[PDB]
Parts: C-alpha cells; sequence; structure tokens
C-alpha cells in the first residue's frame, strides 16, 4: 500500500489527499525524469556538470581557464541563456524576438550602472537612521 | 558500531581542519552534524562532550553570540572549552557572569569531569 | 415609527450579553452572504457553522498586536 | 590548495559573473569533498555535479543524501526530498539537526501544505530560540496564514534578543504590512536594508508594498535593485511581471514571469502567470500546454483549473471543460463566475436538468449580476 | 481490586459526579493501559465540555485505530469543535469496514460521517453515508430521523428505503418496531397505511397517548390541513410538555393559519423567559409580527432565528416570504435560490421560485421549476395547482 | 422483552446520539410506567441541555417522593437551571436519615452542600460537605469541592481525613487512602505528602498520574521552588496544555520568573480555547501585570472575579492591579473582602497587612502579619514583612 507517512506526522489521511498528493507527485517527478510509484524507487574529464546560464561551450570554455541567420542565431542564443533552457522559444514568432532583445540589454544595461558628499551632511544619514 | 567510532574521529578531524583555515561556515554545518550525531551516545562519553564544545566554539566564532551561549550553559561543567566559551560569550554580552564566575573559580582552583584534550583553542 | 422601535427594544431585551454584542448592528443581506459588525467586519456566507464561531471569537476573545 | 579555489568562487559570484564562480567551487570541491559552504554557494545558484563520482571517487553516504537533499531544494522539487527524508536520514538526525529542519520546513512552506511547516520549525523556533538565520521564511508563512499573534511573538522575541539583524526588521515590516499598513511597512524595510545590503528578500518585499501602494516605478526600482544584489530570484520577477500585466504591456511581463519560473518549475501562481502572459500575446496552443502541467501538477487549485476552463471554453473542449469545471465545484463551491461557466457548459453539452440547477446557483452567488443569469436561462430553454 | 475501581469510576460518569469519575478514570488508566479507560476518561472530558483535553488524551498514545470505539469518540469531538477536516481524516472519506445486543460499532461510524458530510454542505455523499449507515445496521435510528426531518430524500425514496431495510434483528419486536418507524416516515405517500399502523400501535399496546404517535396525528392534520384537529392534539399534548420542540413547529404554523394572536402572543413570551438561545422563540416572536402585518419587522427576526440555527426551512423559508410579500421582488429571487441549492431535496422552494418567475410574467423558467418541484414531490395539491 | 429496549437505550446515550436515546427512554417509560424510566428520560433530557424538560417531566406526576435518585436529578435540573430555595425545599435542608456504585444519602447531601455554597451561607456547606463524606467516602467531590475553595484551615481538614475511614474499601483502601491523603493541604505535615508521594511512585506506577504531578507542583509552590514548578509543569502541561487544575501553579510560577513571551502564547492560546472560563481572562491580567499595564489588568482582572467568586486569584491580583496603579483606599477593601470570603487563607491577609505598611498604619498589621505567620513558618516575604 502507498506510504504516505512523511508528507504528514499525523498517521492519518483522509484519503481525498491521498489520491491529490500520489496525483500530484507522479506528474511533478514526470516532469523532471522524461523531460510508477514514489515509495518503489527514488534513484535516477571536469568534475563540473552544469551552472544556470552556462551551455558546454562555458563549460568547455571554463576548462580551458577562458547576416539575418548569424543574428538570429545571436538572437536565439541570449534568451537560451537567461531563460535556463527555456523551449517556448523555439515556439515564439521570429519578430516577436526584436523586441524582447532589445528590452533585455536596456534592464541590463540599467543593472550595470546601479551595480556600480560634504562632512556636515553626511552625518545626518546616520543620525536619522 | 565498530564502523561508529571511526566516523566521528573523521568529522572530528575535519572540523578541526576547517577550523584551522579560515573556513567557518562549512566547521558551522560539520559541527552541527556532529552535535546531532553525538544524541545518541550517552553524557559520559567524552564524544558528547568533545562535540558540544566543537560546536559551541563554531557557534561563537560564526558572530551568533546568543546560540553559542546557550549551548555552552547547557553543559557548561562537562568541559573546560565549554567553560571558556561560555565565559567569553558573557564578556561580549554581560549576561549572567555570575555563573562564569562560580564556573571559572572552581575550575581554576582544581586545575591548581573533562579536563585536559587535544582540540583547538583548549585553553591553558 | 416610534412604536415599532419600542416593540423592537421590549423584544431585544431578551438577549444574553455575548449574543446581544453579535446582534448589536447585525445585518442579513438577501443572498445569504453575512455582515459581522465589530465594536473590523466579517463579512462571509450564512449556513455554515464556522463563520459564526469566528465571529464570537473576536468579539469576546482577546486580541493583541504586541507591537 | 582548497580554500583558494573557495575564495575564487566567492569572488566571482559576488563581483560580475556566477559560472565562473561555480566552476571554480566545483574545483575546491575536487580538491575537497568537506567544503559545505561551497555547496551552499553552487546551490544558492540551480547548479549540480555529479555526486556520485565527488563522494566516492556510512558518513560519506549522509553527506551524499545531505547534498541530494540540498540540491532538489535548490532545483525546487520538494516531493524526492521529502522521501529521502522518510527513508535515509534517520529520526535522531533529522528531528534534533536545526538546519535539515530548517530545509524540511521549507520544503513544505514551498508546498500549499503550510500547517505542517509551521509545526516543524516551531519546534525548530523552540529547539533555538536565538536563532537569527532563515527567519523570513517564517514570517513569510505568518503573514500567508493571516495569522498575527505568532508573528507577534516572532517581532517581540526577535526584537528583543537582537535589535540589529535585518530579518528583524524584515519581520516588523512584514507584520505592519499585514495589520493595516504599506508606508510603516515600506519604513521598516528600508530600515532593514540599510542595516545590511545585498539582502535581496527585503528589497523584494519593498517592491510588494510599492505595488500594494499603486507606485509602479518604485517597486520596479525596488525589483531591480533585489535583481541587482541576488541574479536569480523569482520573487522579485514575479513582481516585476505583475506590475507590466498592471501596467498593460505584456511583452516585459511575460519576460520577469519566464525567468521566475525557470529557478522555480514547479509553483502553480508561476505557471498561470505565464500562461495569461501568452493568452494575452495569443498563443492559444502554447498556453494550454502550460495549464495542462499546473492542473497536473498540483489539483486542489483553484486558478490552475479556472485557468484551464475558461481557456477550453474559449477554444471549445467542451467534453474536457465540462469534467474540469466539475472538479472545480467539487473542490470548491463558493466561487461565483466559475458556476456561469458550469451553466454556459451544460447548455452548450445540451443537459438542461442540470444547467437549470447550475444556474440557479450562480443566482444565489450573484445578486448585482443576476439580470444576465436571468437571460442565460432565457437561452436555456 | 481494578473492577471495583472500574464500576466505581462508571457509576460516578453516570451519576454526574464529573470530579470523581475524572481522578478515579485518570487512576485506572495509569494502573493499565487499557484503551477503554481512556474512552472513559474521554467520555467524562466530553459530558463535562472539555472537548480538546479529551482530543489530546486520544491522540498523545496514537491508541486510535486499535480500537474502533475510540476513533469515533476522537472523531465526535472533533465534530463538536468543528474541525470537520480532522474528523473527516480520523474517520475516512468511505466506510473502511465495507466488504452484544447493542448498536452495531461500524454503523455509527457511517453515522457520524454523514453527519460530517451534511455540515460540509456536500448533500450528495451524506446522503449515500446516511442510507449505507441504516442499511448496514437495523438497529440504529439516528441516521433515519436525520435524513427524514432533514428531507435528504424524496418521500418515494424514503418509501423505498423503508421497505428495503429489514427487521430480521429485533425479532420478537419485529411488528412493534416496524410501526415505531413508520411513524416518522414522510408524508404525501399512501397516508392510510400510516394511519392504519399509528391504530394498530394505539390499541394492542399501552403507546396510546404517546409524544411521536401525536406528533404523527398533527403532521397529519397539518398536511391535509385539519387545523382544528392541529389544535386539540396539539394542546392535549402541550398541556403534559410545554416546550416540545419536536411539534412546536407544526403547533406555530397551525396557529398562524388560525390567526390567534392571543395565544401566539403567550407562547412567544413564555419562550421568551426560557430559551432565548434556541431559534424557535425568535421564529416565534417572528409569526406573531407575522399576524400583525409586520413583514418588514419580521424580515430581520427571521434572519435572527435563520442565523441562530441553520438547515431550518422555516426560518428562510419564512424570511423568503417576507421579502416576496411586500415589493422588492428582484431579490426575493435570489432568496429562493438559496432557499433551494442550501436545503435540497424539498419540492417546496423550487414550486416558490418557479411561482415567483410567474409573477414577473417570465413563463418557461416558471415551468421548469415547477417541473422541478412536481419530480421533487409527486403528490402535492399546491404543485399541480401551479 | 424490556431488557433488550433498556440495552438499546442504554447503547444510545454511550454513543451519544441523543433524539434517539430520547425516543427509546419515552417508548420504554410509556411501556413499563416506573419511576426509573422516568429518570432515564430525565437524564437524557438533562444531558441534552434541556434542563426544563426534564424538571417538568420529573415533577408532573410527583415522583421525587416515590424514588431517591429522581428527586436528586430534579435537585440537580434545579440547580443548574438557577433555581435554589425551591431545589433545596424539594431535597430537604436537613438530613431525612440522620454493593457497586455510591449510596444516594452522600449525592443528596453533597448536592444540598451546592446549593449552600452557592447561597454563601458558608458554614451550613462546610457541615453538610463534612456530613456527606463522613457518611461515605467513595463522594470524591465531598473532599474535593471542600478543599478547593478553603471552607476550612488545614488543621481541622487533616483532623478529619484522620476522623474518617477507610475501612469498607477494603482491598483497594491501601491505595485509596494514600490517594485521598495527597490532596490536602501542603502547608502543614508536608513530609507526609512527599512520602506518600514516593509511595505512589513505587509499586503502582502511578508515577506519570497528573495528580501527582500537581502534589507535587504545589509542594514545590509552597516552599517557592518556581524553576522546579516549571520544569516540571512544563514536562506535564506538554502531554495536556489545558489542564485547569494544573494552570493556575504555571501562571504563578510564570510571573515569578518574569517572562511574558510563554505567558502571551499561554494567555492567547486559553483564550481562544475556553472563551468562559474566568482562568484565561486571569491568565491575561497576569500577562499584562507582566507587562506592568495596570489599567487593562483592572479590567481583566475584574471580569475574571466576576466569572468565578472561588477564585482567590483574582481578588488579590484585583487589589494588586489598585496598590500598583497608585490609589490604595480601594485596594483596601478589596483585600478585606477577600480576606472575607475565604476564611483560612493566610495570603490575602498578609497582602492586606503589606498594603497597611504602605499606609504606614502598623497596629493592625501587627496582628495581620501575626495572624499569617501562625501557619507560615518558613517563607520569605513573610519573615521580609
Amino acid at each position: 500500500q502507498y506510504d504516505y507517512s512523511p508528507f504528514c506526522e499525523r498517521n492519518t489521511l483522509r484519503e481525498s489527499r491521498i489520491d491529490s498528493f500520489l496525483k500530484a507527485e507522479r506528474a511533478a517527478h514526470c516532469l523532471v525524469f522524461h523531460k510508477y510509484r514514489p515509495d518503489i524507487d527514488i534513484m535516477c574529464s571536469m568534475l563540473l556538470e552544469s551552472v544556470p546560464g552556462c551551455n558546454k561551450e562555458d563549460l568547455e570554455r571554463l576548462s580551458r581557464r577562458e547576416r539575418l541567420d548569424d543574428i538570429i542565431n545571436h538572437e536565439t542564443n541570449a534568451l537560451k541563456s537567461f531563460w535556463n533552457d527555456s523551449g517556448l522559444v523555439n515556439s515564439l514568432q521570429s519578430h516577436h524576438l526584436h523586441e524582447e532583445y532589445l528590452l533585455l540589454q536596456e534592464e541590463l544595461k540599467n543593472v550595470y550602472k546601479i551595480k556600480c558628499e560634504s562632512l556636515r551632511d553626511k552625518c545626518r544619514r546616520h543620525y536619522s537612521n | 558500531d565498530d564502523q561508529a567510532l571511526s566516523t566521528i574521529i573523521q568529522l572530528q578531524d575535519c572540523i578541526q581542519q576547517a577550523i584551522q583555515q579560515l573556513n567557518y561556515s562549512t566547521a558551522e554545518f560539520l559541527a552541527e552534524l556532529l552535535y546531532a550525531e553525538c544524541s545518541i551516545l550517552d553524557k559520559s562519553s567524552v564524544y558528547w562532550s568533545d562535540a558540544v564544545y566543537l560546536y559551541a566554539l563554531s557557534l561563537f566564532l560564526n558572530k551568533s553570540y546568543h546560540t553559542a551561549f546557550q549551548i555552552s550553559k547547557e553543559f557548561k561543567e562537562y568541559h573546560l572549552g565549554i567553560a571558556y566559551i561560555f565565559g567569553r560569550c558573557a564578556l561580549q554580552l554581560s549576561q549572567g557572569v555570575n555563573e562564569a564566575i562560580l564556573t571559572l573559580l572552581s575550575i581554576i582552583n582544581v586545575f591548581s569531569m573533562v579536563l585536559n584534550s587535544n582540540l583547538v583553542h583548549i585553553p591553558d | 415609527m416610534t412604536s415599532e422601535q419600542n416593540s423592537n427594544r421590549y423584544w431585544n431585551s431578551f438577549h444574553d450579553e455575548d449574543d446581544w454584542n453579535l446582534f448589536n448592528g447585525m445585518e442579513l443581506e438577501s443572498n445569504g452572504v453575512v455582515t459581522f459588525a465589530g465594536q473590523e467586519t466579517i463579512t462571509g456566507s450564512i449556513f455554515d457553522r464556522r463563520i459564526t464561531q469566528l465571529a464570537y471569537a473576536r468579539n469576546n476573545g482577546w486580541h493583541e498586536l504586541a507591537l | 590548495l582548497a580554500t583558494l579555489n573557495c575564495l575564487l568562487g566567492n569572488l566571482y559570484m559576488k563581483l560580475d559573473h556566477s559560472k565562473e564562480g561555480a566552476f571554480y567551487h566545483s574545483e575546491a570541491l575536487a580538491i575537497n569533498p568537506y567544503l559545505w559552504e561551497s555547496y551552499e554557494a553552487i546551490c544558492k545558484m540551480r547548479a549540480t555535479v555529479d555526486l556520485k563520482r565527488v563522494f566516492f571517487d556510512t558518513l560519506p553516504e549522509i553527506m551524499y543524501n545531505f547534498a541530494l537533499i540540498l540540491r532538489s531544494s535548490s532545483q525546487y522539487n520538494s516531493f524526492k526530498a521529502i522521501r529521502l527524508f522518510e527513508s535515509q536520514i534517520p529520526s535522531h538526525i533529522k528531528d534534533t539537526m536545526p538546519w535539515c529542519l530548517v530545509q524540511l520546513g521549507k520544503l513544505h512552506f514551498e508546498i500549499i501544505n503550510y500547517d505542517m511547516s509551521l509545526k516543524y520549525f516551531n519546534r525548530l523556533k523552540d529547539l533555538q530560540p536565538a536563532r537569527v538565520k532563515d527567519m523570513e521564511i517564517f514570517s513569510t508563512l505568518l503573514w500567508h496564514l493571516h495569522d498575527k499573534v505568532k508573528s507577534s511573538n516572532l517581532a517581540n522575541g526577535l526584537m528583543d534578543t537582537m535589535p540589529n539583524k535585518p530579518e528583524t526588521w524584515c519581520c516588523i515590516g512584514n507584520l505592519l504590512s499585514l495589520q493595516k499598513d504599506h508606508d510603516a511597512a515600506i519604513k521598516a524595510f528600508e530600515k532593514a536594508t540599510q542595516l545590511d545590503p545585498n539582502f535581496a528578500y527585503a528589497y523584494t518585499l519593498q517592491g510588494h508594498e510599492h505595488s500594494s501602494n499603486d507606485s509602479s516605478d518604485s517597486a520596479k526600482t525596488c525589483y531591480r535593485k533585489a535583481l541587482a544584489c541576488d541574479p536569480q530570484h523569482y520573487n522579485a520577477y514575479y513582481g516585476l511581471g505583475t506590475s507590466a500585466m498592471k501596467l498593460g504591456q505584456y511583452e516585459e511581463a511575460l519576460l520577469y514571469f519566464e525567468k521566475a519560473r525557470s529557478i522555480n518549475p514547479v509553483n502553480v501562481v508561476l505557471i498561470c502567470c505565464c500562461g495569461g502572459s501568452l493568452e494575452k500575446l495569443g498563443y492559444k496552443e502554447k498556453a494550454l500546454q502550460y495549464y495542462e502541467l499546473a492542473c497536473h501538477l498540483q489539483p486542489t487549485s483553484s486558478l490552475s483549473k479556472y485557468k484551464m476552463g475558461q481557456l477550453l471554453y474559449s477554444m471549445t473542449r467542451y467534453n474536457v471543460a465540462l469534467q474540469t469545471f466539475e472538479e472545480l465545484v467539487k473542490l470548491v463551491p463558493d466561487d461565483a463566475t466559475a458556476h456561469y461557466l458550469l451553466g454556459q457548459t451544460y447548455r452548450i453539452v445540451g443537459r438542461k436538468k442540470d444547467a437549470i440547477k447550475e444556474l440557479t446557483v450562480a443566482m444565489n452567488l450573484d445578486p448585482k449580476g443576476n439580470q444576465v443569469i436571468i437571460d442565460e436561462l432565457q437561452k436555456c430553454h | 481490586a481494578i473492577e471495583r475501581l472500574r464500576l466505581w469510576r462508571f457509576d460516578a460518569l453516570m451519576q454526574h459526579m464529573y470530579r470523581t469519575a475524572e481522578y478515579i478514570a485518570d487512576k485506572v488508566y495509569n494502573i493499565s493501559n487499557d484503551p477503554d479507560d481512556a474512552f472513559w476518561l474521554g467520555q467524562v472530558y466530553y459530558n463535562n465540555n472539555q472537548y480538546v483535553r479529551a482530543v489530546e488524551l486520544i491522540t498523545r498514545n496514537n491508541l486510535d485505530g486499535v480500537n474502533i470505539l475510540c476513533r469515533y469518540l476522537l472523531g465526535l469531538s472533533f465534530v463538536k469543535l468543528q474541525r470537520f477536516d480532522d474528523a473527516l481524516d480520523v474517520i475516512g472519506e468511505y466506510n473502511p469496514f465495507s466488504e452484544d445486543g447493542g448498536i452495531k460499532m461500524e454503523s455509527s461510524l457511517c453515522f457520524l460521517r454523514g453527519k460530517i458530510y451534511f455540515a460540509q454542505n456536500n448533500f450528495n455523499k451524506a446522503r449515500d453515508a446516511f442510507r449505507e449507515a441504516i442499511l448496514v445496521d437495523i438497529k440504529n435510528f439516528e441516521a433515519f430521523e436525520m435524513l427524514l426531518s432533514k428531507n435528504l430524500l424524496t418521500p418515494q425514496e424514503e418509501w423505498d428505503l423503508f421497505d428495503s431495510l429489514d427487521f430480521k434483528e429485533f425479532g420478537e419486536d419485529k411488528e412493534i418496531m416496524k410501526n415505531l418507524y413508520k411513524i416518522n416516515l414522510s408524508k404525501y405517500i399512501n397516508t392510510e397505511d400510516i394511519t392504519k399502523s399509528n391504530e394498530i400501535l394505539a390499541k394492542d399496546y399501552k403507546l396510546a397517548d404517546n409524544v411521536d404517535v401525536v406528533r404523527s396525528k398533527v403532521d397529519i392534520c397539518y398536511t391535509q390541513c385539519k387545523f382544528n384537529e392541529c389544535l386539540e392534539l396539539c394542546e392535549t399534548v402541550l398541556e403534559n410538555d410545554e416546550f416540545n420542540t419536536n411539534i412546536l413547529p407544526a403547533y406555530i404554523g397551525c396557529l398562524y393559519e388560525l390567526s390567534n394572536k392571543n395565544k401566539l402572543f403567550l407562547l412567544s413570551h413564555r419562550l421568551a423567559e426560557t430559551f432565548p438561545k434556541s431559534a424557535i422563540t425568535w421564529f416565534s416572536v417572528a409569526t406573531y409580527y407575522m399576524s400583525l402585518d409586520r413583514i418588514s419587522e419580521a424580515q430581520k427576526y427571521y434572519s435572527k432565528s435563520s442565523i441562530l440555527d441553520p438547515s431550518f426551512a422555516a426560518a428562510w423559508l419564512g424570511f423568503a416570504h417576507t421579502y416576496a410579500l411586500e415589493g422588492e421582488q428582484d431579490q426575493a429571487l435570489t432568496a429562493y435560490s438559496t432557499a433551494s441549492r442550501f436545503f435540497p431535496g424539498m419540492h417546496l422552494p423550487k414550486l416558490f421560485l418557479g411561482m415567483q418567475f410567474m409573477a414577473m410574467n417570465s413563463l418557461n423558467l416558471a415551468e421548469s421549476y415547477f417541473v422541478l418541484a412536481y419530480d421533487i414531490c409527486p403528490n402535492d395539491p399546491l404543485v399541480l395547482n401551479e
């Protein structure tokens, strides 16, 4: 019988939640496992396997301690890294990529400035706070 | 049981290694894990006192003085280093200093339970 | 108008203190949604036992923000 | 030659780029497996290693299990971590060790299960009254529970013990936001982030309070500051996306929502928001795909089923729409506009007997819009 | 030995000696870890309105599930504490046992489950739960009377259920128990059979003028509008018990039909000094205002009666009458829709809603609600006339 | 034939289906027509929170003169219906008579004692409770209610405990005597209480019992061992957090240690658990006193005092709120009133003497301090004062 003790320390769970967890858990695993019961089984050269935003090429660069079609390749590659290998970009229309790209560095540039006084005046900020 | 003692010794060696370098969060995690593991062992065992002292020292080093003070206060009498950590925490916070005097006076007067150990930062 | 309020008060005298407090400003709308007045508001649908108990709670119960 | 790599990773993570820092943390881990600080730095991002080779090529098994738990939590797959807690990590470690309790409470709180997180890291609070690290999770849980007394207990205790840690002022601001006040919560959050910068959670709550204050630009600035402090934070991305729908500009709204779901794949709110952004963009076929995952990912969620039903009724998959609405009503009967769709689907399929009762329920739920409901009854027969 | 303490504890509990019962129950449960003694302690906690203590007692040792009775006690304590989710948790969504001289243990669990379903307004599952409870053990009667009083079954379905169940368990008392149950069945169907059954029960046995037989006579006269007999039988029964809540609704309706203003004032005043909390008193006061043509003011008092007791058809139906009688027709529709949805299984709300749509001069919807009411109740002059 | 129906009625009472219990009781009573059946139906009405049905049904055919328990049920229904003179008229002011179960006479005498306690004529209540406990020892209420409200000085309580006999218990008296000996007052003959505590701890595995824990907590409270109070009561409260016997000692010990978070949590949970109990409002007032907010404690001690007349803690806290507020004239009457409702309890008199100290009136304080010290030879407050 399906084991549900760890999902709630209370030893009894109402049958509505038992199917609710079982249906939800299997779908969640099936998403990760495939791009069945959970109690039956839980299982399944640079040491580094993955870094968010890092493609196989970036990882290869790390080992070394480092026209319309071409820009479209740069169009997709930019959103590959930022969106962590999202599958919806291939379904997106080509002209909708342009405005998303233009807003990208514009927001990214705004971060760049953010990431980068008289004696009498600068004392007030400490006292008033 | 044959390998149970080996794991505790390995954890102790790893915690001293981590504390020797300026790596404190790793020392924090190792001390927490060792302190949790030593719970099954009886209070009479030297391993429990050693783990409690190591955990208290790691808590003191990570600026979390309140938790270190409480942990040392739970078993201040058992070990000398625990008394050291409790006294230092009392100096940093000015709370419960009287217990620190009544413990430290007894520990120093007797010297001139567990008193001597090979761990790091054991007081002279 | 004055006589009806008088008769209303006369029949209203048969309450307990807490029960009177709950019904002090009580208004019931036609669709069954219920409005409770705190002497906050407890607007909830009626025929469910839980809402009334909740109304009793913040009536006689103690709530303290404590900074 | 193990701590130097950790330092290099730390400087890289802090300054510009996380990829090189993660690589150097992995190299340090290669030198020595017992560098838990490196693992926390790795798990701050959504990065993982081949643990079998790292930890092998029963203490190593315990470390391996803990690394799997932390990796799953960072990857936001809580069910697996709960299962490893069930099988491995015996009780006499699991309950006493405060960090395992912290992680388990965060896992349960990630799921809609709310009460059990409260129990778990309430026992945490009992074990370590002076614990200050990772209490913003407790604050968010108390805000979600709409409970004021335990929030007051948290705030009073933390203010009494440690007047200056940023989490304490964050909790003060959260209680103030909960009660009635928004400007007071904003003031508490600036104090929290002035005393300790780089605390992205403070900026996220600042942006949320600014959004609730109908101040778009301030919320956007706070969220951008949060992203500057932490490159990966789905809460601030969700806030920016919500602001963009309010501003009507759906492009950056989908952008922000998409960025947020990437680091938190399992969350019905983010999935439904991304689907709504797609629907505003008009991708009917792709929007249903996310909604299909959301409904199966977590049942007993009103918003996901409601979006499913609206989308299927929009493009006339009535056969599945009717069952989605029926189970929606089964899991909640108080939805007003839902019963309207129940009735519409029932009358479209052609079962008048159920349609009359369902529209009667709808008339009960909405006194104001009854005339339109009466009109639907007229079209029913 | 321990048996003397056990019998003394049971007697102390039975004699309303709560403190002695609690102390001795605690002592006996500490001496021996027998779950029945824990049940006795939980019962003692239950009698003096101390539910949470019993809940923590039965949950602390996790002794529930070892024996069914303590599971039932914990579930009943939860349903009193309104924590219905945990009660449904400990009891279960459906029957777990589905394949002594007392009512079978499992049937009571089904009754509690049906009550839980009724509280969550899940009437469809509550009907099945109550039906299963009555079918499993005929010794139970609480489920049957709850189903008949709250009208979860149509009269034809109620008669089919009564015919389906047998009386083999009773044995010698088969005919008397059959008549006793048949007294309480719904009217509008073959009332001559109920008349013959109660006449047989009257003379042959000493139960000639008991409470339920005169209550059935009152219900019969009220259904057939024999209002004179309403007053004689009701007065002859109220002269013994002045506060019998089983008959008061019918008594109030019969007097309201007779418009006995003075008698109604006396009853309303009498119930005001004794039962202010119960909704019957405020319903009586409200209908006193109703008889004097004070619809607008009686509106509030129907609201109060409705609030003080849910699942009461009289209060909400009268409240809808206050809406429909004088103006403000728009929201009488919503009131009657609430009556129909929240009180399924009665033809009367459907009939009222259809007639009100007819009052609007909107036809098809009125016919639809009328056929719905006819479906619920086949034998009623009102619905057929409408 | 009737026996099966009687078992059915008993099962209906056991499983708490009150409508069927009333139905079957009425049917069986109409069949048999005997007073015990009327008693059964009246008890059903009592349990169904319908006392009026029970009293009229019992009094309709004047059954109180037939059996001895039906009159008791009618009297108790009158008791909880807030009628006393007619209840005592039915039962009778004096004693009319002056196997398992308990003798019915002790139950009637206890009911008369409860009436007398409600009527404030305290000496008659003491007489009634003493008569009930001496006539029968199984009636533990006749002992616990008497000791609970401090109706008598502990010396005569010990004297009466010695006087009463445990012989008729027989084989179980060996444990029953010790259990009864546990519950008397702790100020005098303390060492025997401890010895009995260890006696219970050995050979009867009753060390886990809640009442043994209550006895030890009160023992530690008498010597002001507040830390031991907190530890043991926290151990017992984790199992059960709402034991009204346990809670007053825990609140007192919390206020002595002066910690506000634990008191706040417990008080706010008890407020939402038992809204109509005086203990929770007393706890709220204590929390405010730990927070030094005298103004709110005024009202929240007044509420607790009004809710329970036999709650001496409320009077002492109320007079304390006056005293700490700034005015003492009303606190004088408050402490005097507390002393008069509970003769034989030294502590209200001691607090009143301290108020005399605050008002520089030492002449009465000498006698008052002497009377308080007569029964408290070793405690910090008396000697300090």
